[PDB]
């Protein structure tokens, strides 16, 4: 809602700028764990099938 | 205003001024808490 | 998530250019506004003399 | 430094800051209507004096009214330690009548109970400053007291009484002044020779509205959800030294009730809700040889010392069924107000709420006693076996006992604060339910 | 659901008279749980007003008539209007007095009236203030333009919401960018 | 039975409370807010800190918005317990807030004392006292770190945080004047304390670090903040005496929508003394014994609730020469006004008259716009100062219309008014909508 | 004249306050709410109670939602007045909140003391003390029923009432550990009190009974509650010394979005002792007389506001080695932080650092997520403990950076933090979203 | 603790009770050799002790805890150290002046699986039959003469 | 309640049916053993239903 479409703005070619700042996603874990990214095992560590199920399995 | 002056009697909506006299019929039983924590194990026999 | 940063990103840039390019914001007296006294004493300033009617 | 907290953003923060809805760094003040407030003196009809009845009619000076403060001027009939909230005691009662209908009525004891239970901290202290002598003043000292009223319209502007909408009804406050006020004109039962009669003045704070709002009040019908006090006095089962008295007191109350409040008292001594004893502050001369455990230290009449209270336990039942499990008296004195008010309640004063927040104005759960055939408060009293003249007997004793002087607390006062609707229209007002 | 019968008993030997003690069911409902103030009276009295037949398009410029209103044209047309309330479920509406009575004389020999009065409903034990905007022609025909209850004529709008607390300061809106966070998460899949 | 028995007994009267229910109480929706962080940054003080000196600081651009400001002091007791009274508050003689050279507001040591006396309360007030005084019977030579929070509009709520980031062209400065003397620290009454230490001072500002979306808006967009300002003038108090009830009509040179007026009478010699001195416990140096004097206060007990030592018999305020309300006793303005409008307990000698329903809050709730009033006047009647202050019986047993003979020492009157204005910030600059 | 003379004085400066009005204070519309009732119901304690016992209770499905919980205890004094300090609080060593076997939260007796020290105030604080201690000069053998309210998120507000009803397959349990010893009840310092009675105990849960429409929604709909949790770790204090300033780098093994972090330094021997003992009134057993000792506290007056007896000199929190704020005095955490964030008064020895604007409330209003901070550290600097605790001149006349020699006994450090997690309920079961 | 849930909890007394019932012969002796001084060591003697844990996964490979399958949950051990230990820092009720504070270290034996086995453990759901210890303390009815 | 007084009670509606009714009295001996004879009965002079 803020900033009412300014069609009279001339620099509409903002291609020379990189707006993405990936500073908040540096060093995250699965959800909220804290283990300093835990790069301990010198292996590939395969993908675990975490299915969004309820509190029980079945 | 009208000054309703509701009388005694529970277990019903506000449209009833009075329901019971000295003893209303509405009664509530306790929920019998921890009823699931009782197993009710049956009895069995031994080899004759 | 990218749009959460970009859409405000674009806004920030466009407003930046306004300020980078134009003096102060490019605005007028709206920005350079002195306080209004806004009191009534001046309402009682009276004329010193009355001219003859013509 | 602070920047590292902004950076340290995780999945857990989505519930706190994802897709922001609000900000803490911007406040919006809401534009309001135009009004002004003025304090105007009312005329008192009748005759001011101890034991006399007086009344006042609120003059139609403003559009709405809120606060009412009664001024009294009293002199001390003895030294510091002889009075206890004497202006509170003096205003024996006050009745609020609109167009001849009784909307509400308060008693000196209610003011004491209400304060003891619902006010707190410095508000309570300032209140005491306006109703008593708190700087060790001496005999002959003169002081003006201010006793605020606590009727629904005196609690919040939100319930300002729309006098403008009451063209056909007068609003009157009827007052009864106490026959005696401790430390002012009487000392215990003894009259104080030469004591001065009170000077009284009633002040009403009026709201003056601008045109649009004033018009709405005058032309719209209104329904105010207001509070009323119900009160009855009862004979207290007399506790004794050998047995624990118990009593079933029928709660002859009606209407959606936010809470019940009660106390036991010695009607001789205003504000005495506890037993007296020879321990500091618990009686006149307490702590020494001259101590009298039958005469309170009036200036220190109230106390938080539960040992001197008389309620062992209590429950409320409705139509013979338990409302809640029986709890010890100290629960109604300490926990109830801890949970529902957030202040500290003096020993001997008890509360049981049917509401989440009874101290507020917004309804938050009520017990409608109009729908109960037999509402009863069941009290169990403590055993009054302690020799009050022996501090060891008092201070080192058990849970279920109290002072032998506790049997003097024979007056049982039960209050119920409820909701009703005061509807104003046709230039007249009146209650939705009786 | 209670069972009431005849109580078969033997015939009395010497007399024939005894105590009956008829059954009774002590229970009373309300017509509405909230007390009616003026709305029911507003619809019943509104159906008794006349049509557009008066044709008193002119403003009238009614002026008040300060008097004790013992027995004059104002209370006469007020009682004439109250006598027109003769419906099947219409209340009795006993007349009491008149406050704010205004009369206007129209150049076409007409007499308009803006009469506010007080009525007392005996069946409901309460009073109401009614507004009677009625004109009078030269042929003694009393046309009623609007006969309803006072306080029912509400103003245009009620501006302030009526905040309960004195100072609470609610949280301000975030006011996001071009998509306002709704179309953002809704447009993407 | 149990709670269910209350719930089931619903009647006609309950319709107004729960019929067609709108809300509940048992489920709270918290709103999602922006990311932010708060950090305490030390500012540089220009000028020499010391008694009687004037120093200043410019708030750095170390965050985007600011709120709390705390001025720290290190003081050393120049005497024993009971010789000081809120000395850090006394020391900070005044504080001026200027944006771009434009004075936004200004506080005085006395205002800090009045403000506290009038608006803080209970444990808040006590904790405040702990941050400005010695309250545990500390002795001579004791050294302590004091904290004096500022009370400017942006120092009270995050909602009014000053957007320094939006003030790119204007600097924000705080000018602080330190008192020439502080009781019990470098002077004892009028006497200098040999060997007294100079204060050490530091100014701390709590900064708000915004995330990108909000930071941008603050830097780039215009803002409007409803703010509070303090108006203040000093006056000579008509001197009351043993022989008379002095009266005085004080024109109130105030402007803007005003929430309230506040005032006190005082003895400029003794900071915080708003009442007469007396030989009653806590009312004078040595009260209760042979050495008692009613020429010097018990400094640690300078303030009091004993109305008998106050000097205002009665007062009224007129607007355009007309009464605004009926004349009321000084005790009304001391006890009832703040009862009604604040809810705390105001010390004797400090008075309040509100125009607002809740002047203690942020939300405006009724104001007196003095820019629209030609003659606003405060009319005061003083008490007869006939009581012999050296005789506690004379004081404790006195009447409503009289006070201590030592009450004539309260010759200074401080009248304050707190009002609203609008702080506008646009294009890197800022200042107020009204003068 | 009168109020109308103010009302008429409307001008341009009032437009921001009253033009196009949005609210009024003269007419309140109360909201219609749902039907409910509240009942206080005793729960069954499984396991013997007494000193050193550990028991538990399962909250029965009496009502639909649960809030306030009070643990009743009956204790008898093992000595005279002045020998106990919040003994019912000391007795309840800890309480663990578990749903479906998952730990939701857990409080400790010291937490209750720390929490109170920071967040309760005025008469609430006093009334609380009245429910956990003897405050009317009771003597040996005195018996009282004590009430220890729990302070879990659902025990504070109806808004977070725990939806016991929506947890159809999960049990909600509370585990209570009772202290092996309670000062002035069964022990006096290290000595046991012969004949001491064992406590009686009962747990009371306040249940909310909902009507059908609301009850059904709670039972059937999924829920997400934003709740608070306590994190706690004990540390050994770098032993304070008279020879230097001890210092310590403490890893902050904390996680989750934290509203605040708080800590205290104590002598584990004496519950609630957060300060050094000294021969000044109230600061030690017998203080002020010949019998005074600085090895035993005046238990009834264990707490104090005299910071001179607090050991911490200064502190900072670093996140990933970066100072999160400039180093501030211990007195800054003790007095200013709670002034700013709570509004109460904090006892000496207890320190608070907020990451939130209003940590005392429910709305997060700013948090520090320690699950995203690889290595947070609390860095504490201690005072030099060179003051002769037995000599008031030294105790009271000393400098900012020193404390009592007896401060060396404050060898325990308790660090607490409050953070936000989400209690989710779905398909009849529930627990916390983040482990 | 796994995922915030208490899986189990042992007490020093349990270790003593457990040993009293389930260890034996040389296993018991060797155990004692790892937790005590059994060769008549004298005051001032220093020794490293090895206290094995007895949780279900500490007893058999069969119940090895699949840390690999717990990607979103942490596994923690909380250890409480006694305030006093006889013959180490206390002698009956008396503190021993100069007693040293303990040094502590926790060692975990980790199983490294090859690719096929590791992948299955990481990806498949598991049901491990485990043991838990329930424990409460009680007052002993005290007998007399 | 006292000697020579008339007192009464309305039986509450707590249950559905009523059976046994017991009037309890607490009396003290004004003399030694042998001086009373079923005094609780003597005291309850009458009961009217």
């Amino acid at each position: 809602p803020e900033a009412a479409d300014f069609a009279q703005f001339a620099p509409k070619n903002l291609q020379a700028q990189n707006f993405l700042t990936a500073t908040q996603w540096i060093g995250v874990n699965t959800q909220g764990s804290s283990l300093k990214n835990a790069n301990y095992d010198l292996r590939a560590d395969p993908i675990i099938p975490k299915a969004d199920v309820g509190p029980w399995m079945m | 205003t009208e000054q309703l002056r509701v009388g005694p009697g529970l277990g019903v909506g506000p449209e009833v001024a009075a329901t019971g006299g000295f003893h209303q019929f509405y009664r509530q039983l306790p929920l019998n808490i921890n009823e699931y924590k009782l197993t009710q194990l049956p009895g069995r026999l031994v080899p004759g | 998530e990218c749009l959460k940063q970009i859409l405000p990103g674009v806004r920030a840039y466009a407003l930046y250019v306004r300020d980078a390019s134009l003096p102060f914001s490019g605005g007028g007296e709206e920005a350079f506004k002195r306080p209004e006294l806004a009191t009534l004493k001046g309402s009682k300033v009276l004329s010193g003399f009355l001219p003859l009617d013509r | 430094g602070g920047l590292s907290q902004l950076v340290a953003y995780g999945a857990q923060d989505v519930y706190l800051t994802g897709n922001p809805q609000i900000t803490f760094f911007k406040t919006v003040y809401r534009r309001y209507t135009n009004f002004a407030i003025e304090s105007i003196q009312q005329t008192i009809n009748g005759s001011v004096g101890f034991g006399n009845k007086v009344s006042t009619q609120i003059s139609r000076n403003g559009d709405l009214i809120t606060d009412i403060v009664v001024e009294f001027v009293l002199t001390k009939g003895g030294n510091g330690g002889t009075t206890y909230y004497p202006a509170e005691e003096l205003l024996q009662d006050v009745e609020l009548e609109i167009g001849g209908q009784r909307i509400d009525k308060h008693y000196n004891d209610w003011f004491r109970t209400y304060d003891a239970l619902f006010r707190m901290n410095d508000d309570r202290y300032n209140y005491r400053r306006m109703t008593d002598w708190v700087n060790n003043e001496l005999v002959g000292a003169q002081k003006r007291f201010y006793v605020p009223l606590i009727f629904f319209f005196n609690q919040t502007p939100g319930l300002a009484l729309p006098l403008i909408a009451l063209q056909y009804h007068e609003v009157k406050l009827y007052f009864t002044l106490a026959s005696q006020v401790q430390g002012v004109n009487y000392n215990g039962s003894s009259a104080i020779a030469g004591a001065a009669q009170p000077t009284m003045s009633v002040w009403v704070d009026y709201i003056f509205l601008d045109t649009q709002e004033r018009t709405r009040f005058a032309q719209l019908p209104h329904e105010y959800l207001i509070e009323q006090l119900q009160f009855t006095g009862s004979e207290t089962a007399t506790p004794s030294a050998t047995t624990q008295a118990s009593q079933n007191i029928r709660l002859n109350f009606n209407h959606p009730t936010k809470y019940l409040a009660w106390n036991f008292n010695n009607p001789t001594n205003y504000g005495q809700y506890t037993a007296l004893a020879n321990i500091p502050g618990a009686c006149s001369g307490a702590g020494t040889a001259a101590a009298t455990v039958t005469t309170p230290d009036y200036g220190n009449t109230g106390t938080y010392n539960e040992q001197l209270a008389v309620l062992d336990s209590a429950k409320i039942q409705l139509n013979g069924q338990d409302r809640f499990a029986t709890r010890k008296g100290s629960y109604f004195n300490k926990v109830q107000p801890y949970q529902s008010i957030g202040g500290v309640t003096p020993a001997g004063v008890y509360l049981y709420s049917f509401a989440l927040k009874p101290a507020g104005r917004q309804p938050s759960g009520t017990c409608n006693f109009s729908r109960i055939d037999n509402a009863t408060l069941s009290l169990t009293y403590k055993t009054c076996s302690i020799d009050a003249t022996s501090p060891a007997a008092v201070l080192g004793n058990t849970e279920t006992v109290t002072a032998n002087t506790a049997t003097l607390l024979t007056a049982l006062n039960i209050y119920a604060k409820n909701y009703n609707v005061l509807r104003i229209m046709s230039g007249m007002g009146g209650l939705a339910y009786a | 659901f209670v069972v009431v019968g005849k109580f078969v008993e033997p015939i009395p030997s010497n007399p024939g008279q005894d105590f009956t003690l008829l059954p009774m069911d002590q229970t009373y409902t309300f017509a509405d749980p909230v007390p009616d103030t003026a709305t029911a009276f507003d619809v019943v009295l509104s159906r008794f007003t006349d049509k557009k037949a008066p044709a008193d398009l002119l403003k009238g410029a009614t002026f008040p008539e300060a008097a004790p209103y013992t027995d004059s044209e104002v209370e006469n047309i007020s009682k004439l209007a109250l006598s027109r309330v003769k419906g099947p479920d219409a209340p009795v509406l006993s007349f009491i007095s008149v406050e704010y009575a205004a009369k206007g004389v129209d150049n076409k020999k007409n007499t308009h009236y803006d009469i506010a009065f007080m009525v007392y409903d005996q069946v409901k034990n309460f009073s109401l203030k009614l507004v009677l905007v009625a004109v009078l022609d030269a042929k003694n025909k009393l046309w009623i333009k609007k006969f309803s209850s006072f306080n029912s004529f509400t103003p245009k709008d009620k501006g302030p919401k009526g905040v309960e607390n004195i100072d609470e300061t609610p949280l301000a809106e975030f006011i996001p960018d071009f998509v306002q966070f709704s179309r953002l998460y809704k447009d993407n899949a």
